[PDB]
């Protein structure tokens, strides 16, 4: 307001339990301070004023507004700062992503006086977490449906075909199920194309998911996509697929919305499939590490709105600043109570009111030489997609599948035994490949990793 | 009946010195009889899995559901990984009946820190949730190499690397608030050495 | 606008939002008669009524400078 | 009125066969005559005037009028009396349980010159139990679609353990019916919980129902529990579990109340299947002696409004004050014509017009040792359920379920030659108990209970 | 592990903020001590055993368990003693009153080891309370729907109901409704007797509010009965009070129930109806102080599943205590937080989330003399049913309506003034009554100047 | 109606609140002193109520711990 103290900025205000607490890492404009900037992110978050000229006649206003409680400064580099604010729960409708979204980050960004802006946390009270239905199903039923215990799940997109006909997709489906993965995701650009439309695709991915299934006594399954152009279209996907008897589905959460997504979930708690999330189209806004929104933040707006599976993308390759912040941001999605701590990004403590879980997917080039690593590092509670190291077996598509298959069960049965696979995951593999061919061709062509000096 | 294609198999799993001349209706008499103790029919399950049983066929002939299975191998296997090292014979005559669900959350730990991790989690008698947050704990302790009084805390004793992690949560506060000082003496009421102590004590009560 | 070193504070009100009628100074009552006649002096202000404040142009109230929300322009 | 009696106490009138009686026992505060308090309670439960001065213009008087026509002190207690008061047939809707309560109990209760008031019975003149549609099947009915002739059934709830995943859930359940039970039941505050949601409990019971029957050969079921928050959640759960082939579903009709019991009644009479009534929270209106309903009128209302199973209660364990009540309206509720037998607790002879009847169900602890009784006391036509009597057999649940059969067979196979029940129960078991293991460890793990001298 | 320690009295708990806490008073069996029979009470509200050999089959249990935390004694009666339990959350589910009615008062009063017991209050946390849906409208709403501010409503009952035909019925209340009354109530137990169908009924009623509302400038209404026998029937009626355009219906949530009262409620938000609730069937259950539900439980469960009127009985002739007490829920009703006051009746800390407020409504035949003393009490935030008050007065119903509106605002003037309402509300009447023959004759028929000390 | 001890809500005296008891007859090894004809724990080593276990559920609380209301499971 003036010299004093702004009445947004208010150090020594501590936040009740029933408040949405944000975090923004800001950098703001030659010659401004970084208390008006705090005061001014708050103020634009909710009504844009400082006074009370509009905001006060009889009564209403002091209630629906964001102070800002915390200032501090990022370590390391420099015009750079944290910013602690804490919005009431009067002003958030009972049930609804968009309009959150909409009113934390809905015209703040655009701020002038602000050179760059990020959200990097977010913080849900347990009165807010229980208005929202969660995922449909969770990790135990979904574990239990499928009826896969102990060992992480395997898959195998089929990522660089494109213009093939229904039945030769189908086809490969079949020699990929059969051979030992268990599920098999479509190309996420697939939709009803004029060289392949939806309804001949499903039809024949159904029938080689039956054939498999039948002749291998353990159930499959086929990410089908059913991203629409309407709400009418997508549910009539939905249902024809329902009809065939498929156990799960597909969609795209940013390119379709948060609306279609709550109501996609919504029907498959109805009708009793689980849901697969892609994340497509989103380093658009969380690539840059000076402006957008950080990626645990839609973590946890989808785990509220609902999904089942989430792509989270792998740490194989990654140092301890970015490999920390992934298995932070992965433990925020399992488990039920998380203690604050930024070495990992966590910023608040959350607690998830007994919510189900969501169930991480690490894909993208990956082979066998990577299974000892994966196996421990996601641990047992997660899916694997392996895009090509499987259809590129010197001789066929199922070999492929039966040679990924043997690699994850050694590593498995190794690891309870007590042995590490840090030191001991390319002699683990070698003494597997040797009773199997598959396994010998397949550790053959693909090279060894060896991920560092002896561990990590 | 075969179920066809199968080729991801071992060549065949170890069984028990008594049950080496049995036939597999042996086997399955001798699991739905429960005529053994679990260590001892676990590797019969692991071992009939590669002749072409599959867990539904296993559940729907004895009677002990998939989830049961797969906790029963594990669990065996972690008890032979301790016993066949160094050791006093009380916990293995103490893991004869119903240990089966707790050895299952120590599996992440190697051969090395397991016989120390059973120590602990039998002596202070802990169910499910306080083993698998001790081996989360344990396996997270390597990888803070710079910290706060890291070097403080030693490696080799499963009390310490519990007490380091509730101590660096509580660091991750300010002055008392009373939510400091819960977690401060959580950890002190664990630790087990003495430098840990004493500087748990520094922090505590008194500069 | 703005007072400088801190950018966002309007200069034209000091952040008061409200400031004193520029046209009665603050009094209430007309200076003068208006030429329409609808207003007189000494009766009540035109502009203000009588409440001798209005909000500040500069910020429109707000107490804002640059704000996106509220005097963007 | 004054002196002259009241208009409302005529002793020397007869009821019509079409009004409605009901038998009230009341204990009036000091210095209140009874006729007086009677005549008020005939006021309070009517047009709540003594004089014609609002109830008569032209001829509106006379008609909606419940007169009270005998009074008289009960037998030990002091200052506590008998009133029998009897209203006509034009003051109630037709198909309508609502409408009968809130006239009759609708503020009586809270007379003020009254210090007690409990509702003993009720008769339903014929031309009003013809207009309600009764339970969906019956008795007869209800055995012929399950294929179960000469023995009453027995069942098993699964109270004690919670918090269990819907998948252990369909397997005690498939132990237990495989063993040799018939029906089991869910627990009453087991509804869609974020631990155990109601579409996977369904789909895994349904299962577990399916292997069970296929590989026994007769029919198997389990009630499932469809108490809802609303009328449309409560008709979703009730179609998804008809879609699935169940026999059987379960409800709540003190809690929910009884509007959803009659709507669901129908929708059960339309579809076909079998509705099972669980009484709870009814010790909060009818345990005290002087204050409330007693059971046996809810008893009648439930017959009316519908409902083929209804617990009960045992009688092993009470005196002869109490086991002749409970007897009496257990036949209130089987027969088609009861004759008063105030020793019994039947104040007036009620005539049910070729209603069907309702099944009692015996439950609550009960154990091998109490088989000889039940056989017995409540007949062929009852079901028995066994809490822990069954869950806790030394060596598992299907053991249990196995025992619990053989007792059961053992004692009405007995009883169809003649010997007694009550000289010879102990050794009937015990000389049934020495070619099954299984009701041997039952046997030798509870222990004789030894009823009373030789008998009863 | 043995059970000299009961496992379930935990003196020195302290319960959480998404805990609900429960208040029994209870007397036990000659022989039985008070501790014991906390734990018990616990333990049978729950799973019903205090050893651990069935639900630690794998390590997993001790909370879903509710625990006994408090066991003060009651002061005056001997052998009567306050228990206060604290159940977990995720042991109910969201949207549901009848499982949490199932859920803690299921089969515990049928305990044996307890002579008598009673549940006295609740507390839901708000995690729990912002599942609920709620009033469809609350008390700002409605005050806006209707268009009358500053001072309470005025309503009336028609007493000669049975054996009335439709068409009479309509014109007495046209007659009420044009003098200058705001609501009038349908019996409780007229829905669809033989004498007088429903649709012939609401026929003739909205025929009377549409030709008054229009001659008196005034927004009419009459609570019309849906109370039916089926979730169809009930439907139907809603549907057709609707087409015709009334603005508020009736319901009774104790013989109907709250699965049907839910249903009802959701309807009416999406429809934009006020609901008005009749407690029929109460003291059946929450009369005598050794056994039952105090009525501020229901009131609460009330205020969470629907509902926008309610009634809550007249405390003008309540001695103290008693009388303090129905005070005590009024507020359990309009506002949104309610500090802990054991004097009033009010056990625990209750904040409602911003929640609308609910409507108390005053009824039992009160006349003008009560003015005042009502005014005064329930404020401007209530609705008073006058049933013989209105259409007893010897020149007919017209003037009795005119009676009751002339007191009333005369009463809301004075005490604008700041005019004592109980100290001068016999001058108060007598003044005005002085320019108006209705209120003359009113004040004389009903003698009772009702001495105010 | 037992009671431990002095009189309490019927802690059931037959096993003192413990729910689950020893089991009657096995003596050290889960041993079974019985012999019977069918010969499945006749031999020796495993005993035949417990099988093994060495304990069973209170046949008077049926392993609630409590009698009073609860005698049920």
């Amino acid at each position: 307001v003036k010299d004093y103290k702004l009445t947004y900025y208010t150090p020594d205000y501590t936040p009740k339990d029933t408040d949405l607490l944000a975090a923004f890492r800001f950098s703001p404009q030659p010659g401004v301070p970084a208390d008006e900037a705090g005061a001014a992110i708050a103020a634009e978050s909710s009504t844009g004023t400082w006074t009370t000229v509009w905001t006060d006649l009889l009564t209403d206003m002091d209630r629906y507004k964001g102070k800002c409680y915390h200032i501090e400064p990022v370590q390391g580099e420099e015009n750079s700062y944290f910013a602690f604010i804490a919005y009431p729960l009067d002003l958030f409708e009972e049930g609804s992503v968009t309009n959150i979204l909409t009113s934390i980050v809905g015209n703040v960004f655009g701020f002038k006086a602000i050179r760059s802006l990020r959200l990097e946390d977010i913080r849900f009270p347990v009165a807010l977490v229980k208005t929202f239905q969660g995922p449909p199903h969770g990790i135990q039923v979904e574990r239990d449906l499928l009826n896969k215990y102990g060992r992480p799940m395997l898959g195998c997109t089929i990522k660089p075909k494109l213009g093939l006909s229904a039945k030769n997709y189908g086809r490969a489906v079949y020699e990929c199920l059969r051979g030992g993965l268990d599920f098999t995701k479509d190309d996420e650009n697939i939709n009803s194309q004029p060289f392949q439309r939806w309804r001949d695709r499903f039809l024949f991915v159904a029938d080689a998911i039956h054939k498999s299934q039948a002749e291998t006594g353990e159930i499959k399954g086929h990410y089908l996509n059913v991203t629409a152009p309407t709400c009418e279209e997508m549910m009539k996907r939905a249902e024809f697929a329902k009809e065939l008897g498929m156990p799960i589905i597909m969609h795209d959460f940013l390119t379709a919305g948060f609306t279609a997504n709550t109501t996609l979930a919504k029907w498959c708690r109805d009708n009793g499939v689980l849901l697969h999330i892609h994340r497509a189209m989103h380093a658009v806004i969380d690539r840059q590490r000076n402006h957008g929104i950080h990626f645990r933040v839609l973590a946890k707006c989808l785990r509220l709105s609902g999904g089942d599976h989430l792509h989270s993308g792998t740490v194989v390759g990654k140092l301890e600043g970015d490999k920390a912040s992934t298995l932070g941001f992965v433990d925020l999605m399992r488990e039920d109570h998380i203690e604050a701590d930024r070495s990992r990004g966590v910023f608040f403590t959350q607690d998830w009111a007994s919510m189900p879980g969501v169930l991480p997917v690490a894909s993208g080039g990956i082979h066998v030489w990577h299974m000892p690593a994966l196996v421990e590092i996601f641990g047992d509670d997660s899916v694997l997609q392996f895009g090509g190291g499987t259809l590129g077996h010197p001789w066929g598509n199922a070999p492929g599948a039966t040679a990924n298959r043997v690699a994850l069960e050694a590593c498995v049965q190794a690891r309870n035994e007590g042995r590490d696979l840090y030191r001991e995951g390319g002699d683990i593999l070698r003494e597997a490949g040797k009773w199997s061919p598959e396994l010998a061709a397949a550790l053959d062509l693909w090279k060894e990793i060896k991920f560092e000096f002896e561990t990590m | 009946m075969q179920q066809l294609y199968q080729p991801f198999r071992p060549p065949s799993s170890p069984i028990p010195t008594q049950f080496r001349s049995l036939d597999s209706a042996g086997k399955i008499e001798i699991l739905a009889g429960r005529m053994a103790l679990w260590f001892e029919y676990a590797p019969l399950i692991s071992s009939l899995y590669t002749d072409g049983f599959t867990p539904p066929t296993i559940e729907e002939l004895t009677g002990i559901s998939s989830i049961e299975q797969n906790r029963l191998i594990v669990g065996a296997q972690v008890r032979d990984s301790i016993l066949q090292s160094i050791h006093e014979p009380e916990l293995i005559s103490a893991f004869d009946t119903g240990g089966a669900e707790l050895l299952y959350e120590i599996r992440l730990l190697s051969t090395t820190q397991r016989v120390a991790a059973a120590t602990f989690i039998i002596d202070r008698n802990i169910d499910s949730k306080g083993a698998q947050d001790l081996a989360r704990a344990i396996k997270d302790y390597p990888n803070r190499r710079g910290d706060v009084g890291w070097l403080d805390f030693d490696y080799n004793l499963p009390g310490d690397c519990l007490s380091f992690l509730y101590y660096r949560q509580s660091r991750e506060n300010k002055n008392p608030s009373d939510q400091r000082t819960s977690m401060l003496l959580q950890a002190l009421g664990v630790a087990e050495s003495e430098k840990a102590k004493n500087r748990l004590n520094t922090e505590l009560y008194g500069d | 606008q703005g007072t400088k070193p801190n950018s966002l504070v309007c200069a034209n009100c000091e952040g008061e939002g409200c400031v004193a009628c520029s046209q009665c100074k603050g009094g209430g009552v007309n200076l003068i008669d208006h030429f329409n006649g609808q207003f007189k002096a000494g009766a009540l202000c035109w502009l203000c009524r009588g409440k001798k404040e209005v909000l500040c142009g500069d910020c429109n109230g707000a107490g804002f400078i640059g704000g996106f929300l509220s005097t963007f322009d």
